[PDB]
């Protein structure tokens, strides 16, 4: 059914499963007409599909014609994403395809099945993990491959760069979740952990920067005092 | 007007004959039903004092044969049987009305509930949903289990009524997911009415013929069937207006009908505030949703 703490070890063993989050898919700014009224204005979103093991991500980009001339769009949102999801299943070989997708909102859970069900073994569900996948655009090329889309696009990504080299996937989906959770609390700080020194650098082909494993420990601090941190800030604790 | 004539009444039992119901003492000469409207289905219903486990009983209809009732002390109830001896059937039968043996089918002249309740209900159709070819009558008890649930288990004593689900491929067109998933006038009129039922009326007698079986006998899984045949309809755009318009005078006369005792245990919360507030067919329903409110406003 739901998927939660007690059950965490489960992503990481070898049973396909990609999480689904929408959160991005759907994106306005809010502003003033000339009349007074308030009117929003779409932005390109994006469908952040993730095989927690190997760190795949299938970055469907949603580019905002696809909500011209529709109403109720926020509903539309979650039916496009599951409509999205049910496409690239099928075009992915069937060794290949998930034997279980977890969204991360549980909306999505009506609009995934229904889509799904010419799948019937493909398990659906949700999670009682608060994850933090929302701040993905947080992660510039991610966020620029967005913002320059002209066209429906699917790009794919690997969201560990090359830590499965060296780690294990359960460490690197707890460091990915706390990059993420950082970023999602404090944007500017957690860009400046990640970029102050300019010595360690990006590859042109990750997403991360190339830190050693002791200096992604000193990172990883930095990050766990910024959440605490700005949790005091917060609460004024 | 029909009889159901009794052979005995060996165990204390309470004997429902459609909306009615009266008791019957171990051993008192009791010999029957008189009286009884020709023109409808009827359903005659038990529940053993000793007992109160499984409430069962028969639906019939008097054109279609003579039937009595005699309790066999093996299986352990009162058995519909057919006797096919016409003359021999009514020399008994005229005994004991002439012995007045027999309580009268107690029918208030200005009184159209039971027409009400069972319009488009027709013994041929509750043949099909339950499966006894060699009887007239259908048995039904409150423990049947329908097709739909041994789904998710013996098949020769289910209830096969039409199964809806509103996450199937039979509901849901490729390329219309959500369409078809946020308003379900597809899967009512083309799959169900047009394909399955052939028509409104026997759709409404299976939705009849659910509710009654729901509320006579506390049969769970046509309490389901009859939920689900509602709000296939509340969450249809497009429905026409004249089955819109009936469905709100069958609603009425069921839930005018319905025991107040029974209410929470038998109306579904959800699909009845969805139903009448939240569906396309929220403002359709005036008869059913002034009763509900007046009668049941806690469920509201
Ligand atoms: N079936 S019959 O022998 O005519 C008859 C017997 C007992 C009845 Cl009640 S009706
Ligand atoms: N078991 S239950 O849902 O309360 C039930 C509902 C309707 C019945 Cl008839 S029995």
């Amino acid at each position: 059914g739901a998927m939660n703490s007690s059950n965490y070890a489960e992503l990481f063993n070898n049973d396909i499963k990609l999480f689904v989050d929408d959160t991005n898919v759907y994106r306005v700014t809010v502003h003033k007409t000339f009349e007074g009224n308030v009117a929003t204005k779409a932005i390109n979103g994006c469908i952040f599909t993730l095989n927690p093991k190997t760190g795949h991500l299938f970055l469907k980009i949603i580019h905002t014609s696809v909500w011209a001339g529709q109403k109720r769009l926020s509903q539309l949102a979650k039916w496009k994403t599951a409509e999205e999801v049910s496409a690239l299943v099928r075009s992915l070989p069937k060794e290949e395809q998930p034997k279980q997708i977890i969204v991360t909102r549980k909306a999505m859970l009506d609009p995934l099945e229904v889509h799904m069900l010419d799948f019937p073994n493909i398990a659906i569900r949700p999670t009682e993990l608060r994850l933090p996948f929302s701040a993905a655009m947080s992660i510039d090329k991610l966020s620029d491959v967005v913002m320059k889309a002209t066209e429906p696009q699917m790009v794919l990504f690997n969201i560990y760069d090359d830590w499965l080299d060296r780690i294990s996937s359960y460490t690197a989906f707890s460091r990915l979740t706390l990059l993420l959770r950082a970023l999602k609390t404090n944007e500017e700080s957690a860009k400046m952990i990640l970029l102050s020194d300019p010595t360690i650098t990006i590859k042109s082909y990750h997403l991360w920067p190339s830190f050693t494993d002791e200096q992604w420990i000193t990172i990883e601090s930095q990050m766990r005092d910024l959440i605490l941190t700005e949790y005091g800030r917060k609460y004024n604790v | 007007m029909n009889t159901v004539p009794f052979t005995s009444a060996p165990i204390e039992v309470t004997i429902g004959i459609d909306q009615y119901s009266f008791n019957v003492k171990e051993n008192q000469p009791f010999h029957g039903i008189k009286d009884i409207p020709i023109g409808h289905v009827h359903v005659i219903h038990f529940q053993h004092a000793d007992n109160s486990s499984m409430r069962y009983g028969y639906w019939f209809d008097c054109r279609m044969g003579n039937f009595y009732i005699q309790y066999d002390p093996k299986d352990g109830l009162y058995k519909m049987m057919e006797e096919r001896d016409g003359a021999k059937f009514e020399n008994i039968v005229h005994n004991f009305k002439e012995r007045q043996m027999m309580v009268s089918y107690p029918k208030i002249d200005e009184d159209d509930t039971w027409y009400n309740l069972t319009e488009f209900v027709q013994m041929d159709k509750i043949r099909k949903i339950v499966r006894k070819d060699e009887n007239q009558f259908s048995y039904v008890d409150s423990s049947m289990t329908t097709v739909q649930e041994n789904e998710l288990s013996d098949p020769a004593h289910s209830l096969n009524y039409t199964v809806i689900n509103f996450k199937s491929r039979e509901a849901i067109r490729p390329g219309h997911e959500m369409e078809d998933f946020l308003d379900k006038s597809y899967y009512l009129n083309t799959v169900m009415l047009q394909g399955i039922f052939k028509n409104s009326s026997n759709y409404f007698g299976e939705l009849q013929f659910a509710f009654l079986n729901a509320m006579f006998f506390g049969n769970y899984g046509s309490s389901l069937q009859w939920h689900a045949m509602i709000e296939l309809i509340c969450s249809s755009a497009t429905v026409p207006k004249h089955m819109l318009d009936k469905l709100d005078e069958i609603l009425y006369y069921q839930i005018k009908t319905l025991p107040e005792q029974y209410s929470d245990i038998l109306l579904n919360e959800r699909v009845w505030n969805i139903c009448l507030y939240s569906s396309f067919q929220k403002n359709s329903l005036h008869n059913t949703e002034k009763i509900m409110e007046n009668k049941y406003p806690e469920l509201l």
